[PDB]
């Protein structure tokens, strides 16, 4: 009861006047101003569009009722405009008298059997038609015609020609009339059309030439109200305007060339009804000059929003949703055996309450209005069967969303979870996947309703379900900052927890009773919890993990493993064994996104249930850590003794005098220009070098005379928003400031700036800040700064458009693509594009970052 | 050429970036000044009107709005002589003289 | 020997859909819950009569 | 002066006789007319004498699953 197919064609005549409902004959339209109704062109029996619901037969009202065609009696056949071309390709490739396609019994043998090697490819069949056209071209001695000699086409915009012979080296033009055309083309048999573009039984040659013009229904022809009349009714009645004036003319006397300019005058007005921005046809203007847009120019020419706000106390997949939201926004539920009771509690609570009810759907298919009335009677002998729209229930399925939605993870199910306030809840890990931030950013919330729609965003899109990105082998879904910080800290060398904090707090996740929490590593210095022992209370008695952490580097790489061919005096490479936190401390490398070796391992080994919980636990055990201890920046936490800032006065120096040397050199022509760049480039690339030489060893002086154990710096080194690039702006300094690649220059005729010399190519001039946000940017430096700013604006503002229009190519190309059954991405036309996906079959996103099974990690996997 | 004229900062988001930009707070905008009392000052003091010059190289050529109205004898001289005119308060203070060296 | 997951929320929502429109539940008794939960109960126990057939 | 074969980025090509080809055809359960195809211009396909009906097996390495065999249609 729904479409497999639709396979195009040409309409036949007889078709068209079997689809008609009337044959319309009265080129006329309303008229005029009351009363309009005809017997022509408007509703004789054709279609409704007025308040008034008489029809052709099926009655129907205006309000649904599907618009019925027409025909109209061509008084001589008509070229269509569309095939024009596909007409003339089609005359001067076959044989008049004959029929036949002017090709040898062996070049249509070999020719089919070459056409149903292609018998798919659109752009490919095209060629061999082509071919196939200019080969029968160039004969005139066709094998079923005794061969007459073909007089060669002429063609356009509709008219055709035959430069036959009737003297001798003669060549007139005899000319062409559509009977003759159409009648030539009723000779060429079912058998030839194949080796054309032409079907024997869907689009037969002969209805190429219009025969009968089929009418457009009422529907499509809307009258448009101030009335503004439709052009297709006007052009229209043009049309059967000259039609009725060449049969009237045909029927009486025949001077033959009356009937002729009549009839190209028909061909004329058809024409144009075809396509009005045609080729060599006077488009048909409305009194005004305003063109008429015909069919040529007509196929052409519950949910919410609002702002976010986080929520670390939620489930991951589950979303927060004011509750005035979930009062408007409702959910069809046929009332049944179960939810008998909570429907009817549900309607008598009425629009107002909490959990009441705005509409009810009776089995008749009436919806019923709660607001008026009373929830009294309307709420009585219901029976089953009904249909509830119950406000917003906690678990019930629901879509998040985020604009601009990038990879798929931007549409996310969840569960409501309804609270009062006015802003969607989100859980924070859940902030990646949607790009999220906060400072105002707003999503939307989507209520589905038919109950296959709402199973299946909660079995295949729901949070938990999607913690990996199919992007990359890991997962998407993880710490973010805080969480980040929180591991660490609670993973720490020095970590012990009084029995108040462990006990209190090990409530912000779950899991104890006996054998869990038991039962405090030191009574050393006194009876306390090592953290190490805390996290352990949560990962499973089986997962063996060993992978070095951030800080394995620079001589603190070592190494010290031993394999096993229990003390412990370990730190980097972080050991976890059977739940049991051996070594190690969790930072970027341990928890967050990208990564790829902790959170993926436990979605991997045990996926839907587990993950979750791990990743929900985790968050509430890390904030509170970070909350109950204490976690800030100060302002001294990038200051630096007066002896690292004399240090770095000498650097800039040093730097500066390199660059005059550089300037001084290039001045006197002592020439020293690199191979492949133009001297004045080298100069330039040799200072940009030089001064980002400085630039990294300046910042690599301020890691040292900077405590690297207080808050800021266990950011920068743990993973919650770091890089050492920054660093080096914030204390040392910021650097070159550039200009889509070179430096600051575009300024005065002879400087940047009105404060330098005129060619002063001097480190300052051409744009170099030497101090950093600390110690605060000069006025030349802060203006140059704003100049090398504006970059991040433009750049990252710009990458939007290509990045948006490729992937919109890219999309609208491979959106086709699906794996069938038998593991083969094949596209929509049954062409086998790969043979088993990936080569390996393997869903990037639940493969070993590329690997077609961690083989290193399942072997280790004997206990 | 925006130092002191427009504001490095205030700049609209979006594709209005750099387009529309706002004055700077130490920026002033020029009043009206009719060319007559121009012209009239500017021969009086010594540019040589072009109903006769042929000039180049006459080591010159002096402009008014594009136009180039004649030549003095020494560039300092005249671009001095207007500005320590204007400072003395003897011509408005909207009249501006430079000397493009090439 | 399993589901894809595709099939198994296709078939869950089909269920349920059954159920909403009549159709006596298989073992359930004392629940409280819509359709759906119920299609997801009844999954969650393997009594789903719903059978996907393969192309192969 | 050597050749190209089995070099660079040119994986392992070789041509079907009647038997593997209909039976390849066979398991895919796909006509001739549905497979990725090749030009009698393509250098690779001149090199290795295929002529305009033949399905050339190509043996290449993936760095996902090590050895994987790809097939093609000489055309023009
Ligand atoms: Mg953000
Ligand atoms: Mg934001
Ligand atoms: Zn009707
Ligand atoms: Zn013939």
């Amino acid at each position: 009861k729904v479409i497999g197919s639709i396979e195009f064609g040409i309409l036949s005549p007889q078709e068209i006047r079997k689809m008609s409902a009337a044959e319309i004959t009265v080129p006329d339209t309303y008229d005029d101003d009351g009363y309009p109704i005809e017997g022509g062109l408007m509703d004789k029996r054709l279609g409704v569009i007025d308040p008034g619901l008489r029809c052709e037969t099926c009655g129907a009202r205006a309000g649904e009722c599907p618009g019925h065609f027409g025909h109209i009696e061509l008084a001589r056949p008509v070229i269509h405009v569309g095939f024009a071309k596909t007409i003339h390709r089609v005359l001067e490739s076959t044989c008049r008298e004959c029929g036949r396609i002017k090709l040898t019994d062996e070049e249509i043998e070999e020719y089919m059997q070459k056409f149903e090697v292609m018998g798919d490819r659109k752009g490919a069949v095209d060629k061999l038609i082509k071919e196939i056209h200019k080969k029968a071209k160039e004969r005139m001695v066709c094998p079923h015609c005794g061969a007459p000699q073909f007089p060669i086409k002429f063609e356009r915009p509709t008219i055709y020609w035959e430069l036959r012979k009737d003297e001798e080296g003669n060549e007139y033009k005899h000319r062409m009339m559509p009977s003759e055309v159409r009648d030539r083309l009723e000779k060429i048999p079912d058998k030839d059309l194949p080796l054309l573009g032409l079907h024997p039984e869907k689009s037969r040659p002969e209805w190429m030439v219009l025969t009968v013009l089929p009418v457009p229904p009422v529907t499509m022809r809307p009258s448009i109200t101030l009335r503004a009349e439709d052009d297709l009714t006007h052009k229209l009645v043009d049309i059967i305007r000259i039609n009725n004036r060449l049969k009237s003319n045909i029927e009486a006397g025949a001077p033959q060339l009356i009937i002729e300019d009549l009839w190209d005058l028909l061909q004329y007005h058809v024409t144009t009804y075809i396509n009005n921005e045609t080729s060599g046809v006077p488009p048909a203007k409305h009194k005004s000059g305003r063109p008429l847009k015909t069919l040529a120019q007509r196929l052409k020419g519950f949910s919410a929003r609002t702002v976010i706000s986080p929520d670390p106390m939620i489930s991951i997949n589950e979303v927060g949703v004011p509750l005035a939201v979930a009062m408007e926004l409702t959910v069809p539920e046929k009332v049944t055996e179960f939810n008998y009771e909570k429907l009817k509690q549900r309607v008598l609570n009425g629009p107002e309450k909490y959990p009441g009810a705005n509409y009810v759907i009776d089995p008749e298919g009436r919806r019923i209005r709660l607001m008026e009335s009373n929830r009294e009677l309307i709420a009585e002998k219901l029976d089953i069967g009904w249909t509830v729209e119950r406000h917003l229930e906690d678990g019930d399925v629901v879509l998040f969303n985020r604009q601009p939605s990038l990879h798929r993870m931007s549409i996310m199910a969840h569960r409501v979870r309804v609270m009062p306030y006015r802003t969607f809840r989100l859980n924070l890990p859940v902030c990646p996947p949607y790009n999220a931030d906060f400072d105002g950013d707003e999503m939307n919330l989507h209520v589905p309703q038919t109950e296959e729609a709402q199973a299946e965003a909660k079995i295949l899109m729901e949070v938990q379900n999607h913690i990996i990105s199919p992007r990359y082998g890991g997962p998407l879904i993880a710490g973010i900052q805080d969480h980040i910080s929180g591991g660490y800290l609670l993973t720490r060398e020095g970590a012990y927890f009084t029995r108040y904090e462990v006990e209190q707090m090990l409530m912000f996740a779950g899991m104890d009773v006996n054998e869990l929490p038991e039962p405090d590593k030191y009574e050393n210095g006194e009876p306390l919890w090592s953290g190490k022992t805390i996290f352990s209370l949560l990962l499973p008695d089986d997962l063996t993990i060993w992978y070095r952490n951030k800080l394995c580097d620079e001589p603190e790489r070592c190494e010290a493993l031993e394999k096993l061919i229990r003390k412990l005096a370990y730190d980097g490479f972080v050991y976890i064994q059977n739940g049991k936190l051996l070594s190690g401390a969790v930072d970027k490398k341990a928890y967050g996104r990208e990564d790829g070796k902790l959170l993926d391992i436990i979605v991997r080994e045990y996926g839907v249930e587990r993950a979750r919980q791990f990743l929900d636990q985790v968050t509430k055990l890390t904030i509170w850590v970070i909350t109950h201890k204490g976690f800030t920046t100060a302002i001294d936490d990038e200051d630096l003794p007066q002896e690292a800032i004399d240090r770095i006065h000498e650097i800039i120096r040093e730097a500066e005098e390199k660059v005059q040397r550089l300037i001084e050199a290039y001045k006197r022509g002592e020439l020293e220009p690199l191979p492949g760049k133009t001297l004045e480039e080298t100069l330039e690339s040799k200072i940009m070098a030089v001064l980002a030489e400085a630039r990294d060893n300046a910042g690599k002086v301020a890691e040292r005379y900077l405590g690297m154990n207080n808050h800021a710096v266990i950011m920068a080194k743990t993973g919650a928003r770091g890089k050492i690039l920054n660093i080096t702006q914030m204390a040392a300094m910021l650097g070159q400031q550039s200009i889509r690649g070179k430096r600051l220059y575009r300024g005065y005729r002879g400087r940047v700036l009105t404060h330098f010399k005129p060619g002063d190519l001097g480190a300052r001039a051409r744009g170099f800040v030497t101090n950093s946000y600390k110690s605060g940017l000069t006025p030349q430096e802060y203006f140059f700064h704003a100049m090398g700013g504006r970059e991040g604006l433009v750049d990252t503002a710009v990458r939007t458009a290509q990045s948006g229009y490729m992937q919109r190519r890219l999309i609208n190309a491979l959106q086709d693509l699906k794996v069938d059954y038998d593991g083969t991405v094949r596209d929509p036309t049954g062409i086998i594009v790969q043979f088993k996906y990936g080569e390996d079959g393997v869903d990037p996103m639940k493969s070993w970052q590329g690997k077609t099974v961690d083989v290193d990690r399942v072997i280790v996997r004997t206990l | 050429t925006h130092w002191g004229r427009i504001c490095p900062t205030e700049t609209p988001e979006g594709p209005n970036c750099g387009l529309v930009k706002n004055l700077a707070l130490m920026s002033q905008i020029t009043t009206g000044i009719p060319e007559r009392e121009v012209r009239e000052y500017l021969m009086k003091m010594g540019v040589v009107p072009i109903e006769e010059r042929r000039p180049a190289p006459g080591l010159y050529r002096v402009y008014l709005n594009g136009v180039l109205i004649g030549t003095v004898e020494d560039g300092r001289k005249l671009v001095e002589r207007i500005r320590a005119d204007r400072r003395a308060g003897k011509i408005s203070d909207v009249i501006n003289v430079a000397l493009y060296e090439d | 020997f399993r589901y894809t997951r595709f099939e198994k929320a296709r078939i869950i929502g089909a269920r349920a859909l059954q159920i909403a429109m009549g159709a006596p539940v298989l073992i359930d008794v004392p629940e409280g819950i819509t359709p759906l939960q119920a299609a997801l109960l009844e999954f969650e126990k393997g009594v789903i009569p719903i059978t996907v057939i393969r192309p192969s | 002066e050597f050749n190209i074969f089995d070099h660079v980025l040119v994986p392992e090509h070789r041509i079907l006789s009647e038997e593997e080809k209909e039976e390849l055809l066979k398991k895919y359960r796909i006509r001739i007319s549905q497979l990725p195809q090749i030009k009698a211009s393509d250098p690779a396909v001149v090199a290795l004498g295929a002529k305009p009906g033949d399905v050339i097996e190509i043996k290449r390495k993936s760095p996902t699953a090590g050895y994987y065999y790809y097939y093609r249609l000489v055309v023009e």
